[PDB]
């Protein structure tokens, strides 16, 4: 099954045995070996084939690289020609416009009836949206590429048969698919030429006399590419056609100042670096790579200029003129052709945004494409700065050393009583003994004489080996090693040129779970501390080529699966008990903080920033600089020999790099146990790896800031988050200072601590660069935000341009597409202030999604009809357009709710699709239609879904396929799990006791399904489910041999009976739905009423007769008012007549405005919004079952079966032991006053106080987004609820009659269930 | 009789007390010696803590030290003689002083291995950063002139020439950081480059009073189709600051002029 | 009564006797306890110094120190931590640096 | 008068020896209180210096097996 | 007469043994110096060990240290 989107990295070794094939020459690949090497027995066949034949009968022998050739495709393609797909894309766009004009509706419908609706209206509205969508640039380039994906993925779906070869000729291209492969003919009037006459091009390949008699009476030239440049091309595109949407869209709401760039800056852009490409190949994406540096100087700039806030800006300047004139003087360019390529980053420096504008034009950085990646390069980065010789001074390491044991001491000290009794000789520690003896801890002042005695300290082993309570970590279906004995199986055996004498069998993490004889912790740590990992087959790790990145090549490293488990061990032992007395994030902005409780830390307080990058110390550490630090981590613990592994296994390793189609050079039969070393190979690994022991590596970091901090008399805080470490220094100031003094005392004292904090990592052996580390005073990017002088900036175009209608959602799954399309719709209105265009690009993708999935289905046979084989007659407009308004908790297929436009968690995810669906059917003259829509039949559902599902109906259309992978997956253990430690958990009778627990769980009154649905994830049942959802992508389900070895039937047949049910459950109306139910729901006139309805009639059979609570909320735009006051008035609900309300009230107070104060988003104010494994889940257990009943005396005979599966002690002992966010960003809740105190009574309740305020604040932000903010007429607000959805919640409790009456005394093995 | 042997034997008795009584005296004096001779040790116990502190630290420190490196580490008489074959550094790490190490690399008289003075010299670059001139770009002529042309837009404009004769000068008079700190903070404002090239002009004193230089020419075919339409007569007295860029000398003695 | 005061006397005098030479005894042990125990002090108080200045230039000079690394550390760090835990050399082949 | 004189003698040899007898009591009890003032810091300097030349012996058996 | 001569020498006789007791404890608290004395030596012995330990360790020192 070939994927819709790109997931590996492009490499272009096996396109040279193509080209041998067929009679043409290209030199993809460094390694001679592949120049006279046997071809396979595929791709080798071509030259009995007639069309490839035909095609490459009037082309030159030479050919061209593909790196130079494809943004000359990208601009001389477009849909004009024939092509072979039968219904074509651009077909059906007028339903695509028709559906998106029809969602510019009712959402408008939907916020003008909630009351935020917009002060400007402008009658010229729909005519603007289709003129701009009409008049895109890349709209039939856009249908012409996904019908080019269309066809590769139906030919890689065969590429055995004749169906596998497929021919296209548009205009002044020809093109021609065969299995995995793409030639491209296109004429050479088209290709820049280079100052000796030759194509640029050609000048790496060919002499200029070579190539000048070789073409001669040739006007077409053929390209050769894998079917990976096409998918790259098709996203490229895709991604150009969202952008320059949602710019032209957001010039309608905003005329006078949009937060997005332009359409017509964007579009120069993408042409300068086209022809910057065209000119210089895959060595080009250097200066590509310059936008996002100089985009963050560029907003630097955007404040008060001091003389080093222009440093960057002229620091990235001369690095992207030098990159530029060292990669371009062997290069023979024309002098009209070197005016023109200095374009791209001169557009970029001249520049004259917003800092808004320039923080959304920071996420196009890989709309151009990714180089081509070699095994050769990639190496020779690496190897070239990890086996260098390094100089250390032995006392910076003593006082790191020291710093690190004088930190794990304070957070033992903190927590867990007072010091940890030291057994150890007390004459050593002349300082520390008075401390110790009066229960003090000294602090940091004074600790600068007292330093070394740390040293002297000892204690037992205060960690332990325990707390591992996730099995899914031992089973992730990643990616490991083979052994030692059979290291050169993993090459294909014509470039080789021998069969390898031993060939293994499987290579996925899942499959060598299963069949681990001996599982279970002890094991792992005896493998370890006994040094098993130094056996002679166990010392692979091999290398593996990066995904979707602009650098030359990176790597992840790959080990054998023993070793592989004992680093995740080692990760998560290190993760709980360590690396917590070193806190890793601590990402805090002092613009919007308090007064008194950040200077009370900090001993005006003004604070200064730097960052540096974390990943380059990875290769720069040592053994004899690590070492203290890995004997004390072993100390703390039991272990002897276990965190040492890596550095004692690595060097030993022969280090090489995993491709399929090239092996490492000079390999032969004779020379296989001793390999020799080349360009792609080296054995002297000293340093660290990516990935591999991080949580160390990030806590000496720490100690070294801490270590510098103690030094250098300042306070310091240290944040990492990702690649990057933010230190962030406090100055503390006397007062009375001026206020442009103190920010230059600020950068100094910054600047200060960098040089400081510089020489003692130098000194350690890590270089920074000084050229590369700067100093910022506001402004802060960090993480998943960024923030100017306190003020939040957007970031909206990372998730919004990456809608699209094909994704990987297991057998190309409709809800799986639509349910993406809303998750990155909703990621994207939580940042911006702009509302219509994502919804405009979402509306747009999702019928064209349905269409594409209507008429063009992989799993099924060509010319299949979806639409026609369930319903019979052709699929109308409007069947689609009533089946995409249903909510999906109801059985349909909307996922764009506008009530996330407020905040984005749900009290009740039904009665807020009622109301929708209400509102959407009331807007058109189609009211007679809510009953006969709602009812539908109840489906056959067990009680082990209800638990799984507490809020939801019983209904068949409203499912997933989770179940189907659950039995797959359990079937699959069921027939080969020697483990036998699943065996023991996944026994005969778990389905049956499972079923018991949970039909207990429920047999309470009144019945609680949130309560069970808790309770149930600690039972052994509850582990048994977490373990069986381990499966991802649909791929496992036919790649994976162990699933496909249970006969029975083919699983394809069952997924296209399942998808052709689905699809007949959909659209089809009127057909699936009662009438009792439907007599049932006529007059209640309230939407909590109906819910409480529909939820009782289903889950009928699981719930006789005892009545349901904890489960129906109502919705919150039914239950409130906005009133919009203006200061000379007053409210006339207040004036008649107990009538609550909640206020809100507007601040005066600015604090900070960038760049100015006229939108409210552009500004702030003062605002202010050791224990087991399973002794805790144990405690937790009884603590919420003995909380739950109480008024009854069987509180006792209740716990004892639960907890008897768990923990040894015994009842009476255990006794003993006894968030909502809003889409909105955060500026304007800095700027209002909300009262909830004038409710009175508070009308406990049916109120979620927590969604009140993002309620207010989200009603605020819409309603005045697009306003100048002297224009606001408005000043305060009145919520006034109404009296028909509010309730009281009177207090009652849960009665259990009976017991379970089930055993569970069985479950006395190791890991996720009872321990000794 | 009796009564004489009684008299006797008391007298006896009183000399033999006496004796004791001397020997009592003798035993008090030796004490009280003994406890008097006691008082330098007394004071032994100030001097005693300040060695343990010392030999604490020095015991810590030497302790990490042996622990960080290996068990093979080579003496200095092994690492001289390997350094014979060679760069070639022994394996194990090596223990040096900075002053003998450093003073050995300026003498390259017995083969010093490359690595070696390589990663020392890494080591010592950084000794020399401050709070200043920590991360301070440095600026040459030719990169002035290219980060200059990058905001100037077309080409052969007239402003070309002005900058070329702009680096040109500060390049003689050793003042390309005060050039480049007022072309930012002019461009800052928001003026136009060519305003900030003419505020450089007129403001920087070394552009003050200085003659306009002379470029000699063949011919019109030199210089740039765009710097044609600004061609005057030479004045007699030109000015740098007050307009004229340059003098254009041709073969045949016409002299022309080139302003803004 | 004149034989028995006669005892007496002779009796006392003799006890008077012995408690003199316990006395002398007892001043000879003292005298020879205060000559040997303020003997060596001299030598200490002069050792002190000395050894209290080599450990402050041992000190001062740890500061001016610069370790260079090699590729042996680990390898050797493996033999001596495999020697530790069932003392055979690690199976072959030999491992990257092994002297 | 012979008679008592002698007793008048012997009553003032029997004064000498109590007095004698009260300033060895005394002298034993000073001696007493001096070694109770003397014991003490002398054996926290010893137990001291024993640790110190145990732990620099350590030092120096870690230090001969590396020539 | 003769019954004032019996009553001192019995009052001489016992202040003779009470003097007798007094002196032998004396000599037994004496005799308990060595014990306390011993320490002493042996922290005097001790020091010269202390020192020639310290003097190897830093003549082991100019053995692996380049220096000049
Ligand atoms: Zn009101």
């Amino acid at each position: 099954y070939p994927d819709a989107r790109l997931s590996s990295p492009i490499v272009l070794d096996q396109c040279d045995l193509v080209t041998r094939a067929c009679g043409l020459y290209s030199s993809y690949s460094l390694n001679p070996q592949l120049r006279n090497c046997k071809l396979p027995k595929h791709i080798y066949r071509l030259k009995y084939d007639v069309t490839v034949t035909k095609f490459l009968s009037d082309v030159p022998v030479a050919t061209l690289p593909i790196d130079f050739i494809v943004p000359i495709l990208l601009k001389a393609l477009s849909g004009n020609g024939f092509c072979p797909v039968e219904p074509r894309c651009q077909q059906f766009l007028d339903e695509i416009i028709k559906y998106t004009m029809q969602d510019a509706l009712f959402l408008k419908y939907y916020l003008k009836n909630v009351g935020a609706q917009e002060d400007c209206v402008d009658d010229h509205f729909q005519e603007k949206i289709l003129s701009s969508i009409q008049g895109n640039e890349f709209l039939h380039q856009m249908f012409f590429w996904y019908d080019l994906a269309i066809l590769t993925r139906r030919g890689r779906l065969n590429r055995g048969n004749s169906r596998s070869t497929w021919f296209v000729h548009d205009d002044l291209i020809d093109i021609l698919g065969y299995g995995d492969y793409v030639f491209w003919k296109i004429p050479i009037s088209l290709l820049p030429l280079n100052t000796q006459g030759i194509p640029h091009a050609a000048m790496d390949w060919y002499q200029t006399s070579v190539f000048k008699e070789a073409v001669q009476g040739h006007t077409h030239i053929v390209s050769v590419s894998t079917a990976d440049v096409l998918i790259m091309c098709k996203d490229l595109i895709t991604c150009r056609f969202n952008t320059t949407l949602i710019s032209k869209i957001a010039e309608v709401e905003d005329p006078v100042c949009s937060d997005y760039p332009n359409f017509k800056i964007v579009s120069m852009l993408y042409q300068s670096g086209d022809y910057l490409l065209s000119i210089l190949g895959s060595d080009g994406y250097k200066i590509i790579k310059f936008l996002e540096p100089l985009c963050l100087a560029k907003i630097q700039l955007c404040s008060k200029y001091t003389e080093r806030k222009g440093r960057f800006l002229t620091q990235m300047h001369l690095a992207v003129n030098h990159t530029l004139e060292e990669i371009t003087e062997i290069r023979a360019l024309k002098p009209s052709q070197a005016h023109k390529i200095r374009e791209f980053h001169r557009t970029l420096i001249r520049l004259e945004m917003t800092p808004q504008q320039l923080c959304e034009l920071f996420s196009i950085q890989k709309h151009w494409g990714h180089p081509v990646l070699h095994s050769e390069t990639a190496i020779q980065k690496v190897k070239k700065h990890a086996t260098v010789l390094k100089a250390l001074r032995p006392i910076v390491i003593f006082e790191t050393y020291c710093v690190f044991k004088y930190s794990i001491a304070k957070h033992y000290f903190d927590s867990q009583g007072s010091w940890y009794s030291v057994t150890s000789d007390r004459n050593l520690t002349p300082g520390l003994n008075s401390y110790i003896k009066r229960n003090q801890f000294p602090p940091l002042p004074m600790i600068k004489e007292l330093l070394w005695e740390f040293y002297h300290l000892d204690h037992p082993p205060l960690f332990s080996t325990k707390i591992i309570s996730d099995l899914s970590i031992f089973i992730k279906d990643r990616a490991t090693a083979v052994e030692r004995t059979c290291w050169d199986a993993v090459f294909e055996p014509n470039v080789l040129g021998y069969n390898p004498p031993h060939k293994f069998s499987t290579k996925r993490v899942p499959e060598q779970f299963l069949e681990q004889e001996n599982f279970s912790i002890e094991n792992v740590l005896s493998y370890a501390q006994k040094l098993e990992y130094l056996l002679p087959q166990y010392r692979n790790f091999s290398f593996s080529l990066k995904e979707k990145e602009l650098n030359v090549g990176r790597t992840f490293g790959k080990l054998p699966y023993p070793t592989r488990n004992v680093q995740t061990l080692c990760e998560a032992l290190l993760a709980d008990g360590l690396a917590k007395a070193f806190p890793s994030n601590m990402m805090v902005v002092t613009e919007r903080e308090q007064k008194e409780s950040l200077l009370h830390q900090a001993s005006t307080v003004r604070g200064s920033s730097f960052v540096t990058d974390l990943e380059k110390y990875n290769l720069a550490f040592r053994y004899e600089f690590t070492a203290p630090f890995i004997e004390y981590c072993n100390r703390c613990y039991g272990v002897k020999n276990v965190f040492n592994w890596m550095h004692y296994t690595i060097p030993q390793c022969y280090m090489h790099v995993s491709d399929y189609y090239n092996p490492p050079h000079n390999l032969t039969l004779e020379n296989r146990n001793n390999p020799p070393e080349g360009p792609s190979s080296y054995r002297g690994h000293m340093g660290g790896i990516e990935g591999l022991q991080q949580k160390l590596w990030t806590s000496i970091s720490c100690a070294q800031i801490s270590l510098v901090e103690i030094k250098t008399g300042f306070k310091l805080r240290s944040a990492v988050m990702g690649d990057n470490q933010c230190i962030t220094v406090l100055s503390v100031f006397p007062l009375e200072t001026d206020a442009d003094e103190q920010e230059q005392s600020a950068e100094d004292n910054a600047a200060r601590v960098a040089a400081s904090l510089a020489k003692v990592t130098s000194a350690c052996g890590i270089f920074l660069k000084p050229d590369e580390t700067f100093v910022h005073s506001g402004f802060i990017y960090f993480g998943k935000k960024q923030y100017l002088n306190g003020v939040q900036l957007p970031q909206s175009l990372k998730t919004a341009t990456r809608m699209a209608p094909l994704s990987d959602a297991i057998f190309d799954d409709l809800q799986g597409t639509l349910a993406s399309i809303g998750t990155a719709f909703e990621r994207s209105i939580s940042e911006t202030r702009h509302i219509f265009p994502c919804r405009i690009t979402a509306a747009f993708h999702t019928f064209f999604s349905v269409r594409i999935l209507q008429y063009h289905h992989l799993g099924f046979n060509k010319g299949f009809d979806l639409g026609q084989l369930t319903l019979g007659k052709p699929l109308d407009f409007g069947t689609i357009s009533l089946a995409l308004a249903v909510p999906q908790v109801l059985g349909g297929l909307s996922f764009l709710n506008p009530e996330k436009c407020f905040y984005r968690n749900l009290g009740d995810p039904v009665t807020s699709g009622l109301f929708q669906l209400k509102t959407y059917l009331r807007m058109i003259e189609m009211d007679d239609l809510f009953l006969p829509l709602i009812a539908k039949n109840p489906g056959n559902c067990t009680a082990i879904d209800f638990v799984l599902n507490p809020s939801g109906l019983n209904v068949p259309g409203s499912q997933d396929l989770t179940s189907f992978l659950r039995q797959i997956v359990r079937r699959t253990i069921t027939l080969s799990a020697k483990n036998k430690l699943i065996n023991t958990l996944f026994h005969a009778s778990a389905d049956f006791e499972d079923e018991m627990v949970c039909k207990w769980l429920l047999s309470s009154t009144p019945v609680m399904s949130r309560f069970a649905a808790d309770i149930f994830s600690r039972t052994p049942s509850g582990k048994r489910l977490q373990i069986l959802g381990y499966l991802e992508g649909t791929r496992t389900l036919l790649a994976s041999k162990i699933i496909n070895n249970n006969t029975e039937t083919p699983v394809l047949d069952r997924l296209r009976k399942i998808t052709l049910q689905r699809w007949s459950l959909w659209f089809s109306y009127l057909d699936h739905c009662d009438n009792i139910l439907a007599e049932a729901l006529t007059q209640i006139t309230c939407t909590v009423d109906l819910a409480q309805i529909l939820r009782e009639y289903s889950w009928a059979h699981i719930l006789e007769g005892r009545p349901l609570i904890g489960a129906t909320l109502p919705c919150m735009i039914e239950q409130f008012k906005v009133v919009w006051l203006k200061p000379y008035e007053q409210c006339p609900q207040c004036s008649n007549a107990g009538k609550p309300f909640v206020s809100v009230a507007v601040k005066k107070h600015i604090v900070s405005a960038w760049p100015n104060a006229s939108r409210i988003s552009w500004t702030i104010g003062d605002g202010i919004p050791c224990p087991s494994a399973a002794l805790r889940e144990a405690i937790e257990l009884a603590s919420r079952l003995t909380w739950v009943t109480q008024g009854s005396s069987n509180s006792d005979l209740l716990i004892k079966p639960f907890l008897e599966a768990r923990v040894n002690l015994s009842v009476q002992e255990i006794l003993q032991m006894t968030s909502f966010m809003a889409n909105r960003m955060s500026n304007s809740a800095t700027r209002l006053i909300v009262s909830t105190n004038t409710l009175g009574e508070f009308s406990d309740s049916n109120i979620i106080f927590q969604n009140v305020i993002n309620y207010a604040v989200a009603l605020f932000d819409i309603k005045f987004r697009n306003t100048e903010a002297t224009d606001i007429q408005y000043n305060r607000a009145h919520l006034h609820l109404t009296k028909c959805c509010t309730r009281e919640v009177p207090a009652q409790y849960l009665t259990y009659t009976s017991t379970l009456d089930l055993d569970l005394t069985r479950y006395r093995e190791n890991e996720l269930i009872y321990d000794n | 009789h009796s009564f004489e042997e009684v008299v006797q034997t008391l007298a006896s008795l009183a000399t033999v007390v006496q004796q004791q009584t001397i020997a009592s005296e003798s035993l008090e004096q030796r004490i009280t010696s003994l406890e008097n001779g006691l008082k330098p040790v007394y004071d032994m116990a100030k001097t005693i803590s300040s060695l343990n502190r010392v030999c604490a630290e020095m015991v810590a420190k030497y302790d990490l030290l042996v622990m960080t490196t290996g068990r093979a580490t080579a003496t200095a008489a092994a690492t001289e003689a390997y350094w014979a074959e060679h760069g070639q550094p022994p394996p194990g790490p090596s223990l040096y002083e900075e002053s003998a190490i450093r003073g050995k690399i300026e003498s390259r008289d017995e083969t010093v291995p490359q690595s070696v003075r390589e990663a020392f010299n890494n080591l010592d670059s950084t000794t020399s950063l401050t709070e200043e001139n920590f991360g301070k770009p440095d600026i040459s002529a030719k990169d002035l002139r290219n980060i200059m042309y990058d905001h100037l837009p077309g080409f052969g404009t007239a402003f070309h020439q002005l900058v070329q004769v702009i680096c040109k000068l500060g390049k003689d008079s050793n003042s390309l950081d005060i050039i480049h700190a007022e072309f930012q903070a002019s461009l800052a404002e928001g003026d136009s480059p060519q305003c900030a090239l003419i505020q450089i002009t007129k403001r920087v004193p070394i552009f003050q009073d200085a003659a306009p230089p002379v470029i000699h020419i063949r011919s019109r075919g030199d210089i740039p189709r765009a710097c044609q339409k600004s061609l005057r007569p030479v004045p007699p007295s030109p000015k740098i600051d007050r307009g004229w860029v340059c003098v254009f000398q041709l073969q045949d003695g016409k002299t022309l002029g080139l302003k803004i």
